């Protein structure tokens, strides 16, 4: 099948330089343009460049004008967009897309896209990887309202990229509840996973959460408490 | 350059109940070479129809639109359960804003939990309380404090989760950060929502110290 | 590949490439959808691939649709009198194909410049790349920009917003000439084998003809392709595949004379074919006027009733 | 498709004072094929110019507007007390959403009543409370309701009457509708009045039960 | 491969350039061969 793979990304200091990597399987690189397109955190999609069959132009947006450099390696068979003195607001996830062509006596593409790479998220803040500290959430009495209730776990000072949660080795569900982390100042990441278990349930079997942390293979487990 | 503008901004309807949504570009004409992109929240956008008149192949028959001039029209003959994704329409050098076809349901009455930090949250320097707001519908809500009795707002920050697919309800959660000998000085805490569904705003008070 | 090719240069350096020793196939470009206007001028596009031409010439450059037309013998304008001029007497073809999604880009093309002042228009296929100040006025500048004094280069700015108007189009010009050398490039015509001692037609490297191919005694020299007699007529051709030497004879021809005593007598006819022998027409008699079919020939002599010619006559008895 | 957009939406003037609207061709433009409508809320409408130049037949001579491209225009020589209607114009495949014309006037304080339910409607098993803001102008109010000394929404249905034309005011009232089993429970039932010409809203507490 | 469908569409769509508008064209063919008249003018007979 054909499907683009990016590669490199990251957490770089602002004013930093990265490199990125696109590599095409299941058709011919050649002859097709490529473009980039950005997508930022929960927001919509702004068009980055373009580049040529051989990469003799380019066209580079207004926000990424005299900062990114697209180059297409065609012998090689790869895409590259390397970039100087990134800012803050470029933090986003970037998709390697294509140009469709006719292949006719003429090329001719026609500014439409066919197929979009996974994307990979990028990241800039003055801020460094940190263990999380996680912390029990469990209404006690006078707080829980009827037999149902709801109990869960919150993390905090997690500034690497965002972190998967497990209650009970993934041994149930009960309608998880993912709620996507969000920034505060300082740079930090915050989520609170909570499951909506009944709080009459606590006593015969043992409630542990774990916080796989994935970048800094900071792996914690722990216990929650009825207070 | 040119920006697309999408009307209508959302769009929710019954699971079966066809839509139409439509494009505006700012000024001219670009020979009517305009595309759709259906973009599902958790993987990449996928091209719908191109050239604002033929279907890619692979696309479901039901997605049909056809435009012109400054306007690019595209309508959906049927609804199934795939259209909880985001809609932009692509031009040369602009994504236009995007519309999230949303599915409809009757009204849902929230329900609102009031979590206090812990000691090992206090000792920390910094106190932060949580409201969880569940299974309630539709997408439109407002959630404030009451420190001391007395409305307070831009020091908290609030979180929605994404329509989940199995009841078509969701949850919202909000989170109010301040230090520690601020959060001393205050007696109550109260929360409320407010929604259109609901005969009363439903208020939920908090004593500090537990028992 | 001058087609295929990702740049194309700027009108005031328009990029001439020379084009030979190869078959060409323009069936295909004519029929292409992609090409939006193909004007042949001294040639018609469906015979083509008919035809041998010595050298091609292929021109390429990007200009705008309301300027288009400028490109054809005897026009007036900005690149008709300053960038490109064509021959009055030009002999090719013209083919410009919309190029917005190739060329155009947000912001504008910068890349793309024209000549707007010259001293003096151009003359057909002359480019001219200087860029010395025009003098607009009676001040001179001495190379000094100003007032009265511009910049001869003047920027597109093609944007892809813009209407079809001034919008890019790569157009590309085909400049065949049709003269007396050995033709390189041909049309994609497969060879026949060759008849000798037949009045047949032949078409050797494009040069058509009919009449009799015949073993020649004539040497040419290891340069020439054709030869021609006193009256300017190609009579003799060397073969493009061996290299053989081939005069060429016109069919047996002439004029048909009927011979007749008067209907009022007879209905009976002869006829005479001038200046043919006739073992090649295909009781009879062969004279010094042509030969005669339909009358017997005698010992006798009488006066002339009906002159033949060259001291023969004919007489019904 | 197309959409044809009235600017101002609500347009208020003395009953001499001329005035112009401006409607914009959404896409593209019409080439001066448009109309104008003028309909009465009682009946049906009238035409009043066709081609967007030319007038009809049995016009005022005061009806004479003009426009071109994007930005369609009309104009209205002087005023008289019959452009108490709903401008619409007409393009061939679309309406105009329609703007009203007010006659202008002094700001005046409303009246409000609060009228409990009877004691048939103390049987019939809904309890209605109604609530007449009367003699009112301009056309702009906030009423809001307290049940039990707390603010509650989403349940009263509010309705506006026209302006009358001998005086020119206009009165509104909202109506809630509530259950028997919730309306005992509370005492006291308040309405208040918002109004920017108002030195303070107006208030006005009932007691249930009367007396 | 390379077979294609014979025929395309217009689609008229109502707001469109007027190199794009629907023009209707009629199409006069006069035959002036040599045979009897069946078609003139309104140019009224005269006295012989
Ligand atoms: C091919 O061309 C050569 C000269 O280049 C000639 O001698 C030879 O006979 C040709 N062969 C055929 C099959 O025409
Ligand atoms: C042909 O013979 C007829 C028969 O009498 C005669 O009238 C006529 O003159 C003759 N014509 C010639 C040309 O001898
Ligand atoms: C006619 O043809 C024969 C046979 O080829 C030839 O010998 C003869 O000379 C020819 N006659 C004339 C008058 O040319
Ligand atoms: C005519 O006379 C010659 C005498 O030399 C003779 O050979 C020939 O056969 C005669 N022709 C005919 C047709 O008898």
């Amino acid at each position: 099948e054909v499907q683009l793979v990016e590669s490199g990304g990251g957490l770089v200091q602002p004013g930093g330089s990265l490199r990125l990597s696109c590599a095409a399987s299941g058709f011919t690189f050649s002859g097709y343009w490529m473009h980039w397109v950005r997508q930022a955190p929960g927001k919509g999609l702004v068009w980055v460049s373009r580049v040529n069959r051989d990469g003799s132009d380019a066209d580079y947006a207004d926000s990424v004008k005299g900062r990114f450099t697209i180059s297409k390696d065609n012998a090689k068979n790869t895409l590259f967009l390397q970039m100087n003195s990134l800012r803050t607001e470029d933090t986003a996830v970037y998709y390697c897309v294509r140009e469709a062509t006719t292949f006719g006596v003429i090329i001719m593409p026609e500014w439409y896209f066919d197929l979009w790479g996974r994307g990979t998220l990028v990241t800039v803040s003055s801020a460094s990887t940190k263990g999380p500290s996680v912390f029990p959430l469990a209404p006690s009495s006078k707080s829980t309202s009827g037999g149902t209730a709801a109990l869960g776990c919150l993390v905090k000072d997690y500034f690497p990229e965002p972190v998967t949660v497990s209650w009970n080795s993934g041994a149930l569900t009960s309608g998880v509840h993912t709620f996507p982390a969000v920034l505060q100042s300082s740079g930090l990441y915050s989520l609170s996973s909570v499951v909506t278990v009944p709080s009459s349930s606590l006593g015969t079997q043992t409630y542990i959460c774990n916080v796989n942390h994935k970048p800094s293979n900071t792996k914690v487990d722990k216990r929650v408490e009825p207070k | 350059e040119i920006v697309m503008t999408q009307s209508p901004g959302t769009l929710s309807l019954s699971p079966g109940e066809r839509a139409t949504l439509s494009c505006r570009a700012s000024q001219s004409d670009s020979s009517n070479s305009l595309a759709w992109y259906q973009q599902e929240p958790g993987q990449a956008p996928r091209l719908l129809i191109h050239d604002a008149s033929s279907r890619a192949t692979g696309i479901p028959d039901r997605f049909s639109g056809s435009g012109s001039g400054t306007d690019f029209t595209l309508i959906i003959s049927r609804l199934e359960p795939e259209d909880f994704a985001v809609y932009y329409c692509q031009l040369y050098g602009s994504f236009g804003q995007g519309t999230r076809l949303e599915i409809k349901r009757t009204v849902a009455a929230p329900s609102v939990f009031i979590f206090p930090p812990s000691d090992e949250q206090l000792k920390s320097g910094t106190a932060s309380v949580v409201c969880l707001l569940n299974n309630f519908y539709p997408r439109e809500a407002k959630v404030q404090w009451k420190v001391d009795n007395a409305l307070q707002s831009g020091n908290s920050q609030e979180s929605v989760t994404e329509q989940d697919s199995k009841d078509s309800t969701y949850s919202l959660s909000s989170t109010l950060t301040l230090s520690k000998a601020d959060y001393e000085k205050h007696k109550v805490y109260a929360c409320e929502v407010t929604h259109q569904g609901l005969s009363s705003p439903v208020t939920k008070s908090f004593n500090r110290g537990e028992c | 590949e001058v087609f295929n090719a990702t740049r194309f240069a700027s009108v005031y350096a328009w990029n001439r490439k020379r084009i030979s020793n190869c078959v060409a196939d323009y069936s295909v470009l004519y029929n292409s959808a992609s090409f939006s206007t193909f004007k042949c001028y001294g040639v018609s596009p469906t015979k083509l691939n008919d035809l041998c031409f010595t050298n091609v010439y292929a021109d390429s450059f990007v200009i705008r649709g309301d300027e288009v037309r400028q490109i054809a013998p005897g026009q007036t304008g900005k690149i008709a009198d300053y960038n490109y001029k064509l021959p009055d007497d030009f002999t090719g073809c013209v083919i410009a194909w919309n190029s917005n999604n190739l060329d155009s880009k947000v912001g504008g093309n910068y890349n793309y410049l024209y000549r707007l002042f010259r001293k003096s228009n151009l003359k057909p296929f002359e480019r001219d790349i200087s860029t010395e100040i025009y003098q607009a006025g009676s001040t001179p500048c001495n190379g000094v920009e100003g007032f009265n004094c511009y910049f001869p280069l003047q920027s597109y700015g093609f944007q892809p917003t813009n209407g079809v108007g001034y919008q890019p189009y790569r157009v590309v010009v085909l400049s065949f000439e049709l003269l007396h050398a050995p033709a390189t490039v041909c049309g994609p015509k497969k060879s026949t084998n060759l008849v000798k001692n037949k009045c047949v037609n032949f078409n050797f490297n494009g040069l058509t003809g009919t009449g009799v191919l015949t073993e020649s005694n004539k040497k040419f020299l290891p340069f020439q392709q054709f030869g021609r007699d006193i009256a300017d007529t190609t009579d003799a051709v060397r073969d493009p595949q061996t290299l053989e030497i081939l005069d060429i004879t016109p069919c047996s021809f002439g004029g048909v004379s009927v011979i007749t005593p008067g209907t009022n007598t007879s209905n009976q006819v002869a006829v005479l074919y001038q200046d043919v022998n006739c073992t090649e027409v295909p009781n009879v008699f062969q004279t010094r006027a042509g030969c005669l079919i339909g009358a017997e020939h005698v010992n006798n002599s009488y006066e002339c009733d009906i002159p033949i010619g060259a001291g023969i006559c004919a007489s019904y008895q």
